[PDB]
């Protein structure tokens, strides 16, 4: 909407270059601060403040995030049915030989604050997921 | 290029502007400094009384 | 018109050709028109052209003895401004009544109303025109777009 | 190349403009935090009397 | 005024206009609100 | 990357500091394991404040603040983490009751437009100063940023010094007898919330074994010893998480009221989690919570679309 | 070799010389080696030289049927070194593992280990490749004598 039209459905669509990381700017987040709960399974737990900075004549220059309180305390050990921060999950799933080997991944329950072994999320596979983020990653 | 460095001064001037109003914020955290300070001091001094 | 400047739309006609034979787009006529000293709103034009949509407006085909009595029946014309109605219908920046007009506003205006501009068609007529906070004189915009 | 140094004082001008505000918004808290705490600390100085 | 949102949320519109304030029902749901036919259609657009 | 040699060195004998010198001891099997969980969680949290600003770093006249709570948080172990949460959320009715009542009146007043004031016995202010209140009879927060210094002081008389301070207060009520676990009631809108107290002053404090600590300081990776790089605050025998949460809850909540609010009302048809599932009184119930009657009487009179009239004539 | 390239090898070893009298010495030798296309260890020269000390190095005389053997010995050369032994190779330095040396260090290691170097074979290759606070990366200054 704000934004400069790159020249110029559904979701496909050429969004201009910051634009693309505005949106991929919070799949980033939420690999390093979202975990399932017992009431929401992409929940996250760091809540946040969000800006999004207009210039003089309109367009979008910021977009400011402002994180208050990391909810850390779980990152130990989660209560019964609930997960621990996304990334995690992610990187033992979709780990390439090489940096499984490097990043030092042993598989789904070689970690003991990792609880209720892996919980699975419903309509979101953290597998793939993992490989979505990397590439939100080198779009930001 | 007169007309540009008119501009220059200019922009030096918004700085400094940026500046005195920085700098009186670095004056009241510091305000602030012995402010906080004395409070802390005088909780451990209300303490002990 | 004297045969003289029809002679000068004539050529501003066959310059502006596509098969070779005597045929201009529907798309040129009023930018023509509006070199041969005329200002046609799209809508004027539309009238005279038959309301085409952007298909059959790129599409269809002018040819002399169409466009040279188009132009005469937009030419002899009725309602055409002047410099007092002009700075009252742009007094349409003034803010709070400055006698300075708003920048950002001057170009979504143009954008947002009637015969929507481009980006690039709203730029140009403002751009330059106001000042360091982005006032523009009006009262000297209208006269710069009512002669030139 | 006389133009195009101009035409950009001009804007970044209009983003210390942006900061300019935020800085005043900080002075007005800080002042405010100070305050805060002088009245907390003019408060332990009369309550230990 | 129980009837007007209950149903609300459940006839798919969750941001209920109570004024400019929007009384939203979280759905936990793709929404099809949200495409470039809702933004260049949404782009910069007339609030009717 | 840090010092290998030294991690385990510092996680079984902390060269620590008693008085203001160097003290050797080695660790119990349970103050070795204590500490240790520290430092796996806390790597996590400095991690995330890289993490956010070099987000923002690529990502930054005007602005358009929005706000993702993590919110509303009522779950049955509900700790400091779920209280302040809560608290933000408290406010944010009160932002709508001060915005789409009052600010919104006082955006439509800042302009002189036809606006009638119209107030609905809605304000919330009590249960906030309760919570967020320093000195005069002091907030849920403040209690604690006091009692975080104290050793004879427990989440125990944290709870003990809320009955105190607070008592008669209409916005407050103490719990059904769990002294012997000590949670309290506060009178949110959207329900009485539990709150339980038990080890919210080492949550409101952060303690480690410094040592190790400062060896994460001296690391390698670029990651680390910027995510380490603040040791200072480690406490072994510093100002508060949460009075440094005000020093930036005041950056949150200050520049909302110099910000124009537009809301997003968000009720929750189910407490299962679900697509789809609404219930007829679980909406009704915060239909009455959000405050729709009278939210009603304010902006059912008011205005979606704002433009600015001088440039609309 | 071609007879194709060993043209070209014979032309810059030509062009090595000082008088025309046909006479590269075991001196320069080691650069006309290097010039043609490689980067012998001093250590690599030496061996096919013949283990002279620095007068008979200054004074024996070489001619390319002298030389072109010696080329072609080690050319199809044991091991060459990659990027990553090198980086670990100046990473040694690095008091932590930061990925960074001060320029100081840097300047002097290559002037006090391996094969050994000046002042002036240091400040070309190093300078310019230490940033802002006089830390030389190491990485990419591996790298830029890799591609050179």
């Amino acid at each position: 909407v704000a934004s400069s039209h790159k020249g110029k459905q559904g979701p496909s669509f050429s969004y201009g270059e910051l634009e693309k990381q505005l949106l991929q700017a919070n799949p980033i987040l939420e690999a390093f601060g979202n975990a399932k709960t017992v009431k929401n399974d992409n929940s996250s737990r760091f809540g946040k403040f969000i800006r999004i900075n207009f210039d003089v004549t309109g367009y979008i220059v910021g977009a400011n995030i402002e994180t208050y309180l990391l909810e850390k305390s779980r990152a130990i050990r989660q209560a019964k049915d609930e997960r621990t921060f996304h990334i995690f999950y992610y990187l033992i799933a979709g780990a390439s030989e090489q940096m499984r080997n490097d990043l030092l991944l042993e598989g789904f329950n070689n970690y003991t604050f990792l609880s209720n072994g892996h919980v699975p999320i419903p309509a979101q596979q953290d597998d793939e997921m993992f490989q979505e983020t990397l590439e939100a990653m080198t779009i930001m | 290029e007169a007309r540009r460095k008119e501009l220059e001064e200019k922009m030096v001037s918004l700085l400094q502007e940026k500046n005195d109003l920085q700098l009186q914020v670095q004056a009241e955290q510091d305000n602030l400094a012995d402010a906080e300070e004395r409070c802390d001091q005088l909780i451990k001094n209300k303490i002990q009384l | 018109f004297s045969e003289e400047q029809t002679a000068e739309f004539k050529e501003a006609f066959q310059l502006f050709d596509r098969t070779g034979d005597g045929k201009i787009l529907y798309s040129q006529c009023g930018d023509v028109m509006r070199a041969l000293g005329q200002n046609p709103t799209n809508a004027e034009v539309m009238k005279v052209l038959g309301n085409p949509k952007s298909d059959e407006m790129n599409l269809k085909t002018l040819k002399f003895e169409q466009f040279l009595p188009m132009m005469q029946t937009i030419a002899k014309n009725k309602d055409q401004g002047c410099f007092e109605d002009y700075v009252e219908g742009l007094r349409v920046f003034d803010k709070e009544g400055n006698g300075t007009v708003m920048g950002a506003e001057i170009r979504h205006v143009l954008v947002t109303l009637g015969e929507k501009m481009t980006e690039e068609e709203v730029e140009q007529l403002v751009a330059g025109h106001e000042d360091s906070n982005g006032c523009i004189n009006y009262e000297e915009l209208v006269r710069m777009v009512l002669s030139g | 190349k006389s133009e195009a140094r101009r035409k950009e004082l001009e804007e970044k001008m209009v983003s210390l403009l942006q900061e300019k505000n935020d800085l005043q918004l900080q002075v007005q808290a800080e002042q405010d935090n100070l305050a805060d705490a002088e009245e907390r600390c003019d408060q332990l100085i009369k309550n230990k009397i | 005024v129980l009837h007007n949102l209950r149903e609300r949320y459940f006839s798919g519109l969750i941001y209920t206009y109570s004024g400019l304030f929007c009384v939203v029902i979280n759905p936990y749901k793709q929404l099809p609100i949200y495409s470039e036919k809702i933004i260049d259609m949404y782009k910069g657009k007339k609030r009717h | 990357g840090i010092n290998v040699t030294d991690f385990t060195r510092s996680i079984l004998t902390p060269r620590i500091k008693v008085g203001r010198d160097v003290v050797q001891k080695a660790q119990t099997k349970e103050q070795a394991d204590f500490a240790i969980e520290a430092l796996a969680k806390a790597k996590f949290e400095r991690l995330f404040r890289w993490i956010l600003t070099r987000v923002n770093k690529a990502l930054d006249a005007s602005f358009l603040g929005i706000l993702d709570i993590a919110g509303f948080e009522i779950f049955e172990i509900n700790s400091f983490e779920q209280l302040c949460i809560n608290y933000t959320n408290e406010k944010l009715q009160q932002l709508f009751n001060h915005t789409m009542f009052i600010l919104e009146q006082e955006e439509y007043q800042r302009e002189g437009i036809e606006w009638n004031f119209i107030d609905f016995g809605l304000d919330l202010q009590p249960c906030i100063e309760l919570i967020e209140r320093p000195t005069n009879p002091p907030g849920v927060l403040a209690l604690l940023d006091e009692e975080c210094w104290f050793p004879k002081a427990t989440d125990t008389s944290f709870v003990e010094k809320l009955i105190q301070e607070q008592g008669n207060h209409a916005k407050f009520q103490k719990s059904k007898q769990l002294k012997d676990k000590t949670e309290f009631c506060i009178l949110h809108y959207a329900g009485k919330v539990t709150y339980n107290a038990s080890a919210w002053l080492t949550k409101n404090m952060d303690p480690l074994n410094d040592n190790v600590t400062s060896l994460l300081n001296q690391s390698s990776d670029k990651f680390v010893a910027d995510l380490w790089k603040d040791v200072d605050r480690i406490v072994g025998l510093f100002r508060t998480v949460g009075q440094l949460y005000k020093e930036q809850l005041t950056k949150l909540m200050t520049t909302l009221r110099n910000t124009n609010p537009n809301f997003v009302r968000c009720i929750i048809p189910n407490h299962e989690k679900r697509a789809g599932k609404l219930d007829a009184h679980l909406v009704l119930e915060q239909l009455r919570c959000n405050g729709v009657l009278e939210g009603i009487r304010i902006c059912r009179q008011g205005f979606p679309n704002r433009i600015v009239f001088q440039e609309f004539r």
